[PDB]
């Protein structure tokens, strides 16, 4: 039926990119809130 | 056999505990610390931080 | 079987690398005092 | 003047050799009665009627055999009350039905649960922070999942731990046996923890003993140090710079250390408790199932663990004939797992 | 197999040697009270 | 009188009458 | 380590003599020599020079001498003999073999083709280097040497 | 799961009992705590009022 | 009136009789007159 | 009103506890993994 | 503090933060309703451990028939 | 406040009051053994009561609510 | 294919080891 | 009035009467 | 101006190296290297041991089906008994891995290695004026790997009986152990037992006494731990306040009014413990048992009344007929 | 054999926390940067 090992493709790269953009947003917001 | 060979396995190993106590506190007390760190000069204070 | 050595060639670095390591420490150990001491070790270096 | 509650607190706050306190009226007389009862269990009543054994030492045991052994398995859950419909207020039958394992336990509950609130109010009467009652939270764990939740969720309490030594160590080989609880991660967690506590009380000792200023002249050290003084008694700072270039990392912050010696056996009691919860309900880590099906499949092919389900095949066929008398297992020559059977 | 065993001693020689010639070097000197 | 008192007699009466037992069943022909 | 047994494994008492003469030469040279001498400039920077470093040092060499001796308790045989000390771990394994090898030797068992519950010898067994050894648990004891079996062993 | 759930939620009302009744010294103590815990000091543990 | 149930009320009145009502009576005897001394 | 909430508080988390709680889930995730693939 | 209708009509149920009664107020009945509430679980407890049985209470899975 | 510990060992009172008590308890206790009550109390059995004539197998409590019943069926005799 | 995960676990265990021990935040004294 | 090690030496003593009793009973 | 042996001499005591090397450390970097290299990759991809000595094959590594907690090296073979057993003794090198080879290296690199750590610590110790004696406390695990991993395979005859490098391995030990040598009955088992029970117990007691004392020195909003600064002169908890409070928990004398006392009580007890257990476990490598009291309760007649310990030795005997299969021809297990 | 979807169990547990850490380490960094 349906090939396994694409659950891990597709969930891996939907949150490893999601977790890095996720980070930057974080990042970018506390030093701005350090900034203040 | 059994009781000469676990008593004496016994008292080499406490021996060897000994030996390790001992060179120990001749090494400290021959150099000098083995009362403890001088609070005047430590050691440790004078060095570079290591990281 | 001394040392484990079955084969002659073995004695060469068995023998030979204590030789150089000696011949360093022997440079130190003549750039050292060497007379003797009254002290639990020596302070000179 | 003052009213009467205000008078008895009065008197169990004050500050005596023995401190009462209000958790002194749960703790002095639970404590004194599970110890009580422990030593007329393993002194006098015997496990002839419950277990076929001896456990006392008007039957001839020592230290190490005699117990307060676990009531019979047709009991079930029940509370063995003296009064109770077991026994019926005869304390003879009370005590050969293994009623005073359950006076043992119940008492020990609540006498865990008091000293637990005298560290809470001591604590509280101090003025300090109430961490040691957190750290016998794990204990308190320990002893309600082993000895109630365990036999709670068995048959009866006849499996529970019975109070003794050797009765202890049939207990560790019966539940890996029965249930391969060396297997268990949560078991695993556990040891982790003890064995982390006792590397850390060790090197914790050793690196305060070794760190120590010179603050007095005598070469035994131990009279250069006074409660009150102010300055540390031992250098951080080495002690830092020596576990940093020893093992790579050390702490540098004494509070983060203390809180560590805390945390690490609390949680390895806590993650085992876990998992005696577990096998409580035989919910176990007894197999791995791919390990199994190759080991089915392939007749050469053989690890450690498979010698452990092995060897626990053995204790259970070995053991169950005499540690279980009540089912009546009689097990021929031929059915008993044998190495050199196959 | 001769090849393998060979260099296993030289190399245990050479630390060994090291270890020796290392603590014969004034080691209790190499201290922080000395001088 | 005090507290501690009980506290001590509480742990004392039955702990010579258990040694006394005990010591007696030291002497039970086996 | 196994089959040579360092000092462990002298097996006659002509070199237990031999070399207790060299013993009592080497010792009488070496005390004469330091009652003699003083100590060499390496030595002196060794070595601490304390009655307490004297105690550690006697401290590992009498800790040495112990599992030494522990080890000559259990496992050697000729200053141990085995009419006094009893026989060793090695020693009891390999009699019980010896003695079922020969009541089946005698009773009617052909011991030298009896096949193991492996395909191995379950009386008498091939050794790792080749000899003919005694077969079952106790292969891993072939290396023992007793006076009651090497008349019997070629 | 639900024995496990009970079982941790003991500990988490313990912590959270212990951090009710503590809210003062959540940081820490002070050097009121010294004259306190001096033996037979007071007459009640605890207690300012009955120095003895 | 089951013979467990006439057991169970007995065992409450043997508790209050024997534990509560000693203890707490002992209690407020001793904490009325080893009183303390709030001057 | 909608805007500054004073109860507003910085979180911060220094590397040795980001390294103790790595240190924790690969630790956590090497004993378990042997268990949830069988 | 934006004030809403819905917020005037429940003010008045939070109002009082710290209000007390003086004294021991209701403590003592409050004692004797936990002390009740103790029996009642001390008996419901021995019915569902068959430490305390009852007429025409069978603690079994067959009385449901 | 609390009682030093040499006005207790200093205390007459305190030696002949122990000496006419405690030994009292001992030979109390050893009598409690050596008679035979204490295995009358507890129920623990003798040596020669382990096995009877007719019961020589463990005696096992099989049922709950009779289980005073079936000791006194068991322990008779 | 499970071994590939072991692996990788293990050889993520040592990685944080290695930059807890090399890369770890450099203890200084503060003046307080 | 009587020194303590005196006393700390006679309760040793039975202490150890008491460990040698256990253990011949033990034995026997 | 200096020699090159000395300058070498100074960087190896040298320190200002991130990681201590000393001359201890000389011996003890590339064994531990080695041991660590040869434990990685023979635990990931070794072929099966025949560990018994008779033809049947274990396996204990990753790619031949095993997992973390199943995976181990296995130990030599029972036909190598503890002959040493290098690569350059074996035929082949695949006679090597089959043979349990690994298992002597890694054993014998690592236990040198252990030695040169505690070397290492004496030394660094030494070199900072420091007292020396961290290493008498590391001496007691590594007297319990000696004892598992070296003395009992020297009392037994074999390294095949040493404990294996792995996890359900390490079980296998204890329950064989258990099963031929009755441990749990053996006093010094017990006494390590206690010692890491009291080494938890004391370890959990000291962190809370301590925690539960610390002198207020932040704000609510930030963590305790702040309020110690690395390197402080003054103490960063009150120790006369943990003090009373557990001389008021127990007795006002089951308290340690020295902190020099109680560190050293705390760095003694679970030390002697562990000594005290890795002997007993040396010990019974010389099959010196524990306590047997298996048949010690008789009826008037005679006949055996069970104890708890005929329980445990029911158990015994269901681990010790289970044991190494097919490797015993002959009753008794001599 | 060895069961599937135990593969997306190991490695969503082992990443997600994880993710939370690091996420949580470089917010407190970057607001310690901007707090200079
Ligand atoms: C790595 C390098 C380390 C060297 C250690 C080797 C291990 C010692 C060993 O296997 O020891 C055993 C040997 C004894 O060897 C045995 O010696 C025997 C000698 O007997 C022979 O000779 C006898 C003569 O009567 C009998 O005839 C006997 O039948 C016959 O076989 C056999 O050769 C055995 O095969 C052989 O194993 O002891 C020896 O060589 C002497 C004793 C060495 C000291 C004992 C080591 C103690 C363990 C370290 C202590 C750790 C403690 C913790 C520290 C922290
Ligand atoms: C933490 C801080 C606190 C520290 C602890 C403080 C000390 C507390 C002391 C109290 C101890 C509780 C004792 C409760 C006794 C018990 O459980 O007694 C058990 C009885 C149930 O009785 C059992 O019930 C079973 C089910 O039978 C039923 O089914 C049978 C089918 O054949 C028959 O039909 C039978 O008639 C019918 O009753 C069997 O009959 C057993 O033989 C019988 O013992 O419940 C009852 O009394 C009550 C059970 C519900 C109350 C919940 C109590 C918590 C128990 C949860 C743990 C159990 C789950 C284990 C999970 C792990
Ligand atoms: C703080 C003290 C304390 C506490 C908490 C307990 C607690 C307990 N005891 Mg216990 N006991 C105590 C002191 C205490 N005891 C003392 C001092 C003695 C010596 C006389 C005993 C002798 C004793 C025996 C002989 C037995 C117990 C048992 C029990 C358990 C069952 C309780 C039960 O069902 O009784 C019912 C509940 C009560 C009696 C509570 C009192 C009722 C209150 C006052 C309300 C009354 C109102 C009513 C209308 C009148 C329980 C864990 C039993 C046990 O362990 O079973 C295995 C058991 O058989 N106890
Ligand atoms: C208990 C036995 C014993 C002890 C403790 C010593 C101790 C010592 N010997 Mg020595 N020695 C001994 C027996 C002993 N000897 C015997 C029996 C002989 C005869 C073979 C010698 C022959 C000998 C020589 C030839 C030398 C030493 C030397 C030394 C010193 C340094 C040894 C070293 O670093 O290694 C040291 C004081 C050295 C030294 O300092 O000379 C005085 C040295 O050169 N020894
Ligand atoms: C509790 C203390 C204690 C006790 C009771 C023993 C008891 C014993 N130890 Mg021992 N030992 C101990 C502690 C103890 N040890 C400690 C702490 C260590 C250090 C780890 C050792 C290390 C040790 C070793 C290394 C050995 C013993 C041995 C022995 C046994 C014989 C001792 C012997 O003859 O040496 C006597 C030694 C002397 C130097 C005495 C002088 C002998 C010269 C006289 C020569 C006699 C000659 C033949 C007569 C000439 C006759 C003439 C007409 C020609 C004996 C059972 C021996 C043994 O059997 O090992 C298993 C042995 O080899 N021990
Ligand atoms: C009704 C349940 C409940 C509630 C509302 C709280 C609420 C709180 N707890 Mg708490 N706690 C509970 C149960 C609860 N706890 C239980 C059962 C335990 C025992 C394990 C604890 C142990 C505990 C400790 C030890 C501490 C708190 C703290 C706190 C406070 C800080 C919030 C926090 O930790 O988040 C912080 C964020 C996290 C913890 C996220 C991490 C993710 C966790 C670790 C794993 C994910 C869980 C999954 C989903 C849960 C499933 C659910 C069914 C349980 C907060 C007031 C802290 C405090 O008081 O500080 C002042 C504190 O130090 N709690
Ligand atoms: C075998 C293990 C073990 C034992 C015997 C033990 C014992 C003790 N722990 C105490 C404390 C503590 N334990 C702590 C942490 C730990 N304790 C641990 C493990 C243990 N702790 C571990 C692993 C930790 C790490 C988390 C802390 C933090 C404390 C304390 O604060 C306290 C203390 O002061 O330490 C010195 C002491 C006083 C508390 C108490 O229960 O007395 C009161 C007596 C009671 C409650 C009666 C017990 C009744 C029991 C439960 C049932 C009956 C049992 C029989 C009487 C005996 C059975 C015989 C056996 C052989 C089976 C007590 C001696
Ligand atoms: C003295 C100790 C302090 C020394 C300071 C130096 C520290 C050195 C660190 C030790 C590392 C050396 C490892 C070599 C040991 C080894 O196994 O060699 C292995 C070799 C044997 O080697 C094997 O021998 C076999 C014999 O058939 C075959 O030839 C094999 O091919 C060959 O590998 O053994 C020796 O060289 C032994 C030398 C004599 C040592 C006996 C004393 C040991 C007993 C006391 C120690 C325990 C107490
Ligand atoms: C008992 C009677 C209670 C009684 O006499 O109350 C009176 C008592 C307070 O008496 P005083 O006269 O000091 O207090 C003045 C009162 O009018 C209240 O302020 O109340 C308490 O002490 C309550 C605390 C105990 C409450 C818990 C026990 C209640 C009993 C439960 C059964
Ligand atoms: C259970 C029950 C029945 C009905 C009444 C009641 C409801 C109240 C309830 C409780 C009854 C009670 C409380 C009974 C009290 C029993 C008590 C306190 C028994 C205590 C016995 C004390 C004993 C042996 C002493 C043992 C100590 C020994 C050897 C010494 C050991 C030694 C140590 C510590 C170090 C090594 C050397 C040595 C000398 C061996
Ligand atoms: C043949 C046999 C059968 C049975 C009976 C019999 C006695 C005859 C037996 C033996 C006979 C003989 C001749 C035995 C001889 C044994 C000998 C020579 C033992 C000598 C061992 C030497 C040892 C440890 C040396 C220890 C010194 C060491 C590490 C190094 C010390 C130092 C230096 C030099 C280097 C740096 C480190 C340090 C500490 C500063």
């Amino acid at each position: 039926n349906v090939s396994v090992a694409a659950y891990l493709a597709v969930l891996l790269g939907t949150f490893i990119p999601v977790v890095f953009l996720l980070t930057l947003y974080i990042q970018s917001e506390s030093r701005k809130a350090a900034e203040t | 056999r059994s009781w000469l060979t676990c008593a004496h396995f016994f008292l080499g190993f406490a021996f060897y505990i000994g030996h390790l106590w001992h060179a120990g506190r001749a090494r400290a007390a021959a150099a000098g610390f083995e009362k403890g760190i001088n609070r005047e000069n430590e050691p440790t204070l004078s060095l570079r931080p290591i990281d | 079987e001394a040392l484990g050595i079955d084969d002659t060639r073995l004695i060469v670095p068995v023998i030979l690398i204590p030789v150089i390591t000696f011949i360093l420490y022997a440079g130190f150990a003549s750039e050292q005092d060497n007379e003797d001491f009254f002290d639990t070790y020596d302070q000179r270096r | 003047g003052r009213g009467w509650f205000d008078l008895i607190d009065d008197w169990l706050k004050r500050d005596r050799f023995v401190f009462v306190g209000w958790s002194g009226l749960l703790l002095f007389p639970t404590s004194y009665l599970s110890i009580g009862g422990w030593f007329t269990g393993t002194t006098f009543v015997t496990s002839w009627y419950t277990h076929g054994l001896a456990s006392s030492y008007l039957e001839g045991c020592n230290f190490f055999t005699a117990a307060v052994s676990t009531p019979a398995n047709s009991m079930g859950h029940s509370l063995l009350l003296l009064w109770g419909p077991e026994a019926q207020g005869d304390f003879t039958r009370w005590c050969q039905i293994g009623g005073l394992w359950a006076f043992c336990a119940l008492h020990g509950s609540f006498a865990l649960i008091g000293f637990c609130l005298r560290q809470f109010e001591i604590a509280r009467l101090v003025g300090i922070r109430p961490y040691n009652a957190i750290a016998f939270s794990g204990p308190i764990a320990i002893f309600v999942s082993v000895f109630l939740m365990y036999p709670l969720g068995q048959a009866s309490w006849f499996f529970a731990p019975s109070l003794g030594v050797a009765a202890i160590f049939r207990f560790l080989l019966f539940i890996q046996g029965f249930h391969n609880f060396t297997l268990n991660p949560f078991h695993m967690m556990g040891v982790a923890g003890i064995l982390g506590a006792a590397l850390l009380c060790a090197i914790h000792g050793a690196t305060v003993q070794n760190t120590i200023f010179e603050d007095g002249d005598a070469a035994n050290t131990f009279r250069a140090f006074t409660p009150t003084q102010a300055e540390e008694t031992y250098s951080m700072v080495t002690a830092n710079r020596f576990w940093s270039q020893i093992f790579g990392v050390a702490f540098s912050n004494k509070r983060w250390l203390h809180f560590f010696m805390l945390f690490v056996p609390l949680a390895g009691l806590w993650t085992s408790a876990i998992g005696i919860v577990g096998l409580a309900l035989n919910l176990r880590a007894y197999d791995f199932v791919s390990q199994e099906l190759r080991a089915a499949e392939d007749p050469e092919f053989e690890t450690f663990y498979t010698k452990n389900i092995l060897l626990n095949e053995g204790i259970r066929s070995w053991m169950a004939a005499q540690d279980q008398p009540h089912e009546n297992f009689i097990f021929p020559e031929e059915v008993l797992p044998r190495g050199n059977a196959l | 197999m001769f090849t393998l065993k060979i260099v296993v001693y030289t190399t245990v020689t050479f630390f060994v040697s090291l270890f020796t010639f290392g603590f014969l070097s004034n080691d209790a000197s190499r201290n922080p009270n000395r001088k | 009188f005090t507290f501690r008192w009980l506290a001590i007699h509480g742990l004392a009466v039955p702990t010579v009458f258990f040694l006394g037992a005990i010591t007696s069943m030291q002497f039970i022909q086996r | 380590w196994g089959g040579d047994g360092w000092i462990v494994s002298v097996n006659n008492m002509e070199d237990l003599v031999g070399g207790h003469i060299w013993i009592g030469i080497i010792c009488i040279v070496g005390g004469f020599w330091h009652i003699f001498t003083k100590p060499f400039a390496w030595a002196r920077r060794a070595y601490v020079w304390s009655g307490e470093a004297y105690l550690s040092y006697s401290l590992v060499a009498v800790s040495l001498m112990g599992f030494i001796a522990s080890q000559y308790s259990w496992y050697n045989n000729t200053a141990y003999p085995s009419e006094f000390y009893g026989p060793t771990g090695p020693e009891a394994s390999q009699s019980q073999a010896f003695t079922f090898l020969v009541r089946d030797q005698r009773l009617g068992a052909n011991v030298s083709s009896a096949q193991g519950p492996t395909g191995l010898g379950k009386y008498l067994m091939r050794s790792p280097s080749g000899e003919i050894i005694l077969g079952g648990e106790t292969q891993r004891f072939w290396d023992l040497r007793a006076p009651w079996i090497e008349p019997l062993r070629g | 799961g639900h024995a496990n759930f009970a079982l941790l939620f003991f500990l988490g009302h313990l912590w959270h009992g212990s951090r009710t009744l503590f809210r003062d010294v959540f940081s820490g103590i002070g050097a009121e705590v010294t004259e306190q815990v001096e033996f037979g000091a007071f007459q009640k543990l605890g207690d300012r009022s009955t120095k003895k | 009136m089951t013979p467990s149930l006439s057991a169970f009320i007995n065992s409450l009145l043997l508790g209050l009789f024997v534990v509560v009502i000693p203890i707490g009576a002992a209690l407020f005897l001793v904490s009325q007159s080893d009183r303390v001394t709030r001057t | 009103m909608s805007g500054p909430n004073p109860n507003k508080q910085p979180v911060e988390l220094n590397r040795t506890s980001l390294f103790w709680g790595l240190l924790l889930i690969f630790v956590l995730a090497v004993l378990f993994s042997s268990y949830f693939f069988n | 503090a934006l004030r809403t209708r819905l917020g005037e009509l429940l003010r008045p149920l939070n109002s009082e933060y710290g209000k007390v009664a003086p004294g021991w107020g209701t403590t003592p009945i409050m004692g004797f309703v936990m002390l009740l509430f103790f029996l009642f679980l001390l008996i419901i407890l021995q019915i569902y451990n068959s430490s305390l049985i009852i007429e025409n209470v069978d603690v079994d899975w067959a009385s449901l028939g | 406040g609390e009682r030093p510990f040499s006005d207790i060992i200093t205390s007459i009172r305190y030696w002949i009051i122990h000496s006419i008590t405690i030994p009292a308890l001992y030979v109390a206790g050893w009598l409690f053994v050596s008679t035979g009550l204490a295995y009358d109390i507890f129920g623990t059995p003798r040596p020669n009561e382990y096995f009877t004539q007719d019961r020589q197998q463990v005696p096992l409590v099989n049922d709950r609510f009779s289980a005073k019943q079936e000791l006194e069926d068991l322990t008779k005799g | 294919m499970e071994t590939l995960v072991y692996v990788f676990l293990l050889a993520g265990t040592l990685g944080v080891i290695f930059f807890a021990v090399f890369f770890r935040d450099p203890p200084r004294i503060a003046k307080k | 009035r009587i020194p303590l090690w005196l006393i700390a030496t006679v309760g040793g003593t039975l202490a150890l009467t008491v460990v040698g009793i256990f253990f011949y009973g033990s034995y026997s | 101006s200096a020699s090159a042996w000395e300058r070498f001499c100074s960087w190896i005591t040298s320190t200002d190296n991130r990681l201590y090397i000393g001359w201890f450390g000389v011996l003890m970097i590339p064994t531990l290297l080695t041991a660590t290299t040869v434990y990685i990759i023979a635990f990931v991809a070794a072929p099966p041991v025949d560990i018994d000595g008779i033809r049947e094959p274990v396996a204990g590594s990753l790619l031949y089906g095993n997992n973390i907690i199943t995976g181990a090296v296995i130990p030599s073979s029972a036909s190598i008994g503890i002959h040493f057993y290098p690569i350059w003794e074996a035929a082949s090198l695949d006679e090597w891995l089959y043979n349990g080879g690994p298992y002597q290296l890694i054993v014998d690199h690592f236990l040198l290695g252990v030695c040169g750590w505690i070397g290492r610590e004496w030394e660094f110790s030494y070199r900072l004026g420091m007292r020396p004696w961290i290493s008498v406390a590391f001496t007691a695990p590594v007297a319990a790997a000696s004892a598992v991993f070296l003395v009992y395979p020297i009392g037994q005859g074999s390294f095949s009986d040493g404990m294996p490098l792995g996890i359900s391995g390490t079980f296998n030990f204890m329950l064989v152990f258990q099963a031929e040598h009755n441990i749990l009955m053996h006093p010094f088992h017990q006494l390590g037992v206690a010692g890491v029970f009291g080494g938890s117990l004391f370890s959990a007691m000291h962190g809370s006494l301590v925690t539960s004392s610390l002198i207020r020195e932040t704000t609510e909003n930030e963590s305790a731990n702040y309020g110690y600064k690395f390197g402080q002169e003054e103490e960063t908890y009150n120790i006369v306040a943990a003090h009373g409070y557990f001389g008021r928990l127990i007795f006002q004398y089951a308290s340690f009014n020295n902190s020099r006392a109680l560190h050293f009580f705390l760095g003694l007890w679970p030390v002697v413990g562990i000594w005290f257990t890795a002997l007993g476990v040396m010990t019974m490598a010389f099959n010196l048992n524990g306590f047997n009291f298996n048949q010690s309760v008789v009826d008037s007649q005679g006949r055996v009344i069970n104890t708890w310990a005929d329980i445990l030795n029911r158990a015994n005997l269901g681990m010790e007929v289970m044991h190494e299969r097919n490797a015993h021809n002959f009753p008794l297990d001599l």
